[PDB]
RNA sequence: GGCACUAUGGGCGCAGCGUCAAUGACGCUGACGCUACAGGCCAGACAAGAAACACUUGUCUGAUAUAGUGCC
């Protein structure tokens, strides 16, 4: 476990751009083996991309990406790269870069894999997240609990972070998966439920974390009552 | 003519000592050139078996891969609460290298009934000229069920959107949010607004709901 | 295209020339001879080389692969 692939050099680019990823490889010679890109759809499966082999220098594409991209490895950087150019949209994806391992020790097998940078293809623009409070209801609570909850909406592009209370309570939430909605603005709710006792007693502060955009935005969720 | 590699079942429901197999078919000979990878959500693929049938490393023992022909098969001879990932498998016998779609293998529990809640829209977004309501179906099992928005009991359709979270680790339910969006024009232009919930752990559909300030 | 004929591997001499120094080396060129050993040349398969292709090496199978000279 020395053995170690770093990726870097994802982001966000309009359609037709351009973005080089980078794999940087550690504890072990790139030369001596097969690098292979792997690609992953948000909500998607594997889907395979391009590699370059030993010794030649061959590489191989998907057809999907046959021409735009171009990989290659830099052997005395000790790292290999994807050229992707003339993004299209359906290019957006989390890139994984996989070492090929050795013929007689695993088969074909992908043995070390990176750590995935993602890459988004949009003419969006960034944009912050608007917080709003789910305020608590009126605390009928026949089951003594009650739940609260930040709507993070028109946000663009992920991810997020929402922590409750700076890293403290993370028992009973519930964060939720994005939705991309007709606007093309991502929005998430997230979610805790607590004992109603505590209600007033103790106060509640999502912590809404947007780096994409540089907002790091703090609401505190309560009732309103008459 | 690229190698297609057609796996299934897509998703699997099983309890813990289950045996579980995950099949997948090339479409053309390829070999013994398959591996087999697990992914678990947001991490990167492992390598599980390569060779059609080989253990990489520190795979245990209740893996197994096996070939005839062309149909290829991973194989959890008896199910434990670490391996409930996706899973996928690979054929290397010729570029472009193809992957199946993946097998979902989902822990099965006991039913569980949702607890609704539903979130009128903040003062802070009406100040902001649109309006979003919110419901939440809480801690259930299984997977399945439908939320109806009714405004003034008229039933909405096209202006809402859902999401799910994935298995909870601790007691392994779902939970599900839906999201009506109107006009700020609309919000005030009706009284009643009720969150529909037909579950199988419910004996009749809970609806909750709320009506304009109600302070 | 077919058909013949010949020539094709290492060494070892023989001459002739180059190639660098400028005095020796070093090369090629020779259907130029010398020998017993053999191997070259080409295609396919398989194995290993950090090795899917390419490259290198080895084994195995087929004979092939070149030329030149005739004949059709």
């Amino acid at each position: 476990s020395e053995v170690q692939l770093v990726e870097s050099g994802g982001g966000l680019v309009q359609p037709g751009g351009s973005l080089r990823l980078s794999c940087a490889a550690s504890g072990f010679y790139i030369s001596y083996s097969s690098i292979h890109w792997v690609r992953q759809a948000p909500g998607k499966g594997l889907e395979w991309v391009a590699s370059i082999s030993p010794y030649s220098g061959s590489t191989y594409y998907a057809d999907s990406v046959k021409g735009r991209f171009t990989i290659s490895a830099d052997t005395s950087k000790n790292t290999a790269y994807l050229q992707m150019n003339s993004l299209r949209a359906e290019d957006t994806a989390v890139y994984y870069c996989a070492r090929q391992g050795y013929r007689r020790r695993s088969g074909r097998g992908f043995d070390y894999w990176g750590q995935g940078t993602l890459v988004t293809v949009s003419s969006a623009s960034t944009k912050g997240p608007s917080v709003f409070p789910l305020a608590p209801s009126s605390k009928s609570t026949s089951g003594g609990t009650a739940a609260l909850g930040c709507l993070v909406k028109d946000y663009f592009p992920e991810p997020v972070t929402v922590s409750w209370n700076s890293g403290a309570l993370t028992s009973g939430v519930h964060t939720f998966p994005a939705v991309l909605q007709s606007s093309g603005l991502y929005s998430l709710s997230s979610v805790v439920t607590v004992p109603s006792s505590s209600l007033g007693t103790q106060t509640y502060i999502c912590n809404v974390n947007h780096k994409p955009s540089n907002t790091k935005v703090d609401k505190k969720v309560e009732p309103k009552s008459c | 003519s690229d190698i297609q590699m057609t796996q299934s079942p897509s998703s699997l429901s099983a309890s813990v000592g289950d045996r579980v197999t995950i099949t997948c078919r090339a479409s053309q000979s390829v070999s013994s050139a398959v591996a087999w990878y697990q992914q678990k959500p947001g991490k990167a693929p492992k390598l599980l078996i390569y060779s059609a049938s080989s253990l990489y490393s520190g795979v245990p023992s209740r893996f197994s891969g096996s070939r005839s022909g062309t149909d290829f098969t991973l194989t959890i001879s008896s199910l434990q609460p670490e391996d409930f990932a996706t899973y996928y498998c690979q054929q290397s016998y010729s570029f472009p290298s193809t992957f199946g779609q993946g097998t979902k293998v989902e822990i099965k529990r006991t039913v569980a009934a949702p607890s609704v809640f539903i979130f009128p829209p903040s003062d802070e977004q009406l100040k902001s000229g649109t309006a979003s309501v919110v419901c939440l179906l809480n801690n259930f099992y299984p997977r399945e069920a439908k939320v109806q928005w009714k405004v003034d009991n008229a039933l909405q359709s096209g202006n809402s959107q859902e999401s799910v979270t994935e298995q909870d680790s601790k007691d392994s339910t779902y939970s599900l949010s839906s999201t009506l969006t109107l006009s700020k024009a609309d919000y005030e232009k009706h009284k009643v607004y009720a969150c529909e919930v037909t579950h199988q752990g419910l004996s009749s559909p809970v609806t909750k709901s709320f009506n304009r300030g109600e302070c």
